[PDB]
């Protein structure tokens, strides 16, 4: 099989740059190679066929060039909307195979997040389980921390964190920090706080209630 | 990196 | 328009079959191919087979043993089945449509579907509310411990999309999912619009509705 090399893996480029995805073939396979673009959540689309040629419905600002073994992949000015996986399709050679892929990050300015915390609802105390949630709301860059204390103790272990994927549309991320603990251990305490530290706020930020207030 | 089940991208 | 729609995702025991259907339309398959490509964690981009316009089929060299695939054109389904499953056979399976009837330049993908290969049951999921409480409130809902994976949440049957973001699930210590959905919305519109969460576990036929008000 020919085996395709995607480089680099990750490529960070601010809007308005142009920007230029590699790949590779072991052997040389002409000029059948096939683009991809893999959006979140999404299924593959077509972007280019045949290294050059162009796919109805795909903006212009895309094209590729190479023919042998080195194919390049370019999109002139990015916009938000190309935040996406990349991959590459050979066909020369039975069977057709892809390359491992290229993830498209976008730089933009620093937000600090909007931050939100969230109780257990009193339906889910009924199960003996309490969740306590923490959002950190449309910030960048990705990095941020979240610490949980419970009437002052430090928790630790007891937290999973979900980032969502750069945003289309502002480039922004979002964060939930889930703190998970028992009906009985929750009701046996009052001040849950989560405190967001961030590049874009100079303090760190602390959201709390007191259980049944 | 992993190619995610859930998201369907690349995390790295 | 050309759509590729396959059957919906779910869960197959170790050494079982997945079977997958492909419904077409907008073109037959009289004289177009299918192709099947499948993503997985170990091996990304993956071409399975092919069943032509005229009933042969090709099969990528390692499925040969374990891969079927069949049509009935009249009601232009394609049956995919594969056998023995491990559990490195969890991925997304597609189904997909070349440009031209001969050839693998794939313009036209299904929406994929999630296998998950496991001994583990299916569970539905409780659905539980995030109640809000500089004028945007924030509110949500808390999706917890199903199995398999994927879930799908709207807002208000579709019609609220702008500021919604729906966190990747993650995998709790006792082997089922969870997952969050929130969207900000103006706190003025708390008590003039009505706010739900449409949660969908297909794998569990589980379907819930979930109101998510201020908490009094
Ligand atoms: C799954 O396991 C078999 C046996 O080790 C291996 O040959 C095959 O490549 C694997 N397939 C994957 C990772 O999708």
């Amino acid at each position: 099989d020919i085996l395709l090399t995607q480089s680099p893996v990750i490529l960070s480029v601010s809007p308005g740059e142009r920007v230029s995805f590699s790949c590779r073939a072991s052997q040389s396979i002409g000029t059948n190679i096939h683009w991809y673009q893999q959006r979140t959540n999404g299924s593959p689309r077509l972007l280019i066929k045949y290294a050059s040629e162009s796919i109805s419905g795909i903006p212009s600002r895309f094209s590729g060039s190479g023919s042998g073994t080195d194919f390049t992949l370019s999109i002139n000015s990015v916009e938000s909307e190309d935040i996406a996986d990349y991959y590459c399709q050979q066909n020369n050679n039975w069977p057709t195979t892809f390359g491992a892929g290229t993830k498209l990050e976008l730089k933009r300015t620093v937000a600090a997040p909007s931050v939100f915390i969230f109780p257990p609802s009193d339906e889910q105390l009924k199960s003996g389980t309490a969740s306590v949630v923490c959002l950190l709301n449309n910030f960048y860059p990705r990095e941020a921390k979240v610490q949980w204390k419970v009437d002052n103790a430090l928790q630790s272990g007891n937290s999973q964190e979900s980032v969502t994927e750069q945003d289309s549309k502002d480039s922004t991320y979002s964060l939930s920090s889930t703190l998970t603990l028992s009906k009985a251990d929750y009701e046996k305490h009052k001040v849950y706080a989560c405190e967001v530290t961030h590049q874009g706020l100079s303090s760190p930020v602390t959201k709390s209630f007191n259980r049944g207030a | 990196c992993q190619f995610d089940l859930s998201t369907r991208r690349l995390k790295c | 328009q050309v759509q590729l729609k396959q059957s919906g995702p779910g869960l197959v025991q170790p050494s079982q079959s997945l079977s997958i259907t492909c419904t077409v339309s907008g073109f037959s398959l009289t004289n177009y191919g299918v192709h099947w490509v499948r993503q997985s964690p170990g091996k990304g981009l993956e071409w399975l087979g092919v069943i032509w316009s005229g009933g042969n089929t090709d099969y990528n060299t390692p499925f040969t043993s374990r891969l079927s695939i069949n049509k009935d054109n009249s009601k232009s389904q394609v049956f995919f089945k594969m056998n023995s499953l491990q559990s490195n056979d969890t991925a997304i399976y597609y189904c997909a449509r070349a440009l031209t009837y001969y050839d693998y330049e794939f313009a036209y993908w299904g929406q994929g579907t999630l296998v998950t290969v496991s001994a583990a049951s299916t569970k539905g999921p409780s659905v539980f509310p995030l109640a809000p409480s500089g004028g945007t409130a924030a509110l949500g809902c808390l999706v917890k411990d199903y199995f398999p994976e994927p879930v799908t949440v709207s807002w208000n049957s579709g019609a609220l999309t702008s500021g919604v973001h729906t966190f990747p699930a993650v995998l709790q210590s006792s082997g089922l999912y969870s997952l969050s959905s929130v969207v900000t919305v103006p706190s003025s519109s708390l008590g003039t619009q009505t706010y739900i969460c449409n949660v969908n576990h297909k794998p569990s036929n589980t379907k819930v509705d979930k109101r998510v008000e201020p908490k009094s």
